[PDB]
């Protein structure tokens, strides 16, 4: 039993569309990961535009976006620069790369076009700025000591038991130094934020990180 | 009672945002200056805009939507509050009609 969701809102059907093709069902399913956040009409149109020669027919999994093998994640920080490569990890454990160019992004979603097969790639981020959140919570994260009392309280540890069994102090200092980029990438890759004017969701994220800063 | 005849070729289909595999959705609020999961029992239409819609799925990550309006209604002749998320172009294709924002109904 459920309560007014997951059934009426499910609506994942790709059959019986205006230009639906039974043969290209797995083609549509593969192209879904390439072009999220879009309407079913656009996705079926692009699936029909798929050439039968290319290897998009076989089962597909989540793509990743490397720039000359750097494997960028923060799309907002690198949407302007070209993410030249785009890996396609198929379910067959076969790896293919494709040339990628940046062209005609929306205010929220960024569109990348594949030159060879006239297809479109989009990443899993709405290019929302996390500068507000990171600036709000940065100096709070910076004031944490590896051998302090709060860090011990976060663990299920007593005051007597030492921390030398972890071997993480130098890396703790390192991640204190570079918390900016890591936090920005984590905020970019954890969820999707569509906020435009208000700040309630940003403040919620700030509260969530602030509540568990030592654990983070 | 007049209709206009239209000829249309889909040279460019409508390019808008949609959630295709949305599972159950939560709901949060700032009722007491802290973000609490008000999973149900929206007895009164809370007029401020301190709610956000954290939809969840299984084919990809969760999406967060600040709410636009809360309205009482009767989806199945029951006390039901209609809630809508806000985005630049998000649409919901339900029952062969297009809705300019995502909407779901609280039954309880």
């Amino acid at each position: 039993i459920e309560d007014f969701n997951f059934s009426s809102r499910y609506e994942t059907d790709y059959k019986n569309l205006k230009d639906a093709d039974v043969s290209r069902l797995r083609v549509y399913k593969n192209i879904e990961k390439l072009l999220p956040f879009y309407n079913r009409e656009t996705i079926v149109k692009y699936g029909n535009l798929v050439d039968a020669n290319n290897t998009l027919y076989t089962k597909d999994l989540v793509s990743v976006v490397p720039m000359k093998d750097k494997e960028v994640i923060s799309d907002i920080n690198k949407n302007k620069t070209s993410i030249n490569k785009l890996l396609l990890h198929y379910s067959d454990n076969t790896s293919q790369t494709l040339d990628i160019k940046y062209l005609q992004d929306f205010s929220k979603v960024a569109e990348y076009e594949i030159a060879n097969t006239k297809l479109i790639y989009t990443p899993n981020t709405l290019l929302h700025s996390y500068n507000n959140i990171v600036k709000a919570v940065l100096n709070d994260l910076k004031s944490v000591q590896y051998d302090s009392d709060a860090v011990r309280k976060v663990l299920d540890i007593s005051s007597n038991i030492k921390l030398t069994e972890l071997y993480l102090d130098e890396q703790f200092t390192k991640t204190k130094a570079n918390i900016e980029d890591s936090l920005s990438k984590l905020l970019s890759a954890d969820a999707v934020i569509a906020e435009n004017s208000n700040s309630i969701i940003d403040n919620y994220v700030i509260e969530k990180i602030k509540n568990n800063k030592e654990a983070l | 009672d007049e209709k206009k005849d239209d000829i249309k070729e889909e040279k460019q289909v409508d390019k808008k945002l949609e959630l295709r595999n949305i599972s159950n959705v939560e709901l949060y609020t700032l009722e007491n200056n802290k973000y609490r999961h008000v999973s149900s029992l929206s007895s009164v239409p809370t007029n401020p805009e301190a709610y956000f819609m954290k939809v969840k799925s299984e084919n990809f990550k969760d999406v967060m939507l600040p709410v636009k309006s809360i309205e009482s209604a009767r989806k199945d002749n029951q006390d039901v509050y209609k809630i809508v998320g806000q985005a630049n172009d998000l649409i919901q294709h339900e029952n062969n009609i297009t809705l300019e924002n995502y909407t779901y109904y609280l039954p309880k």
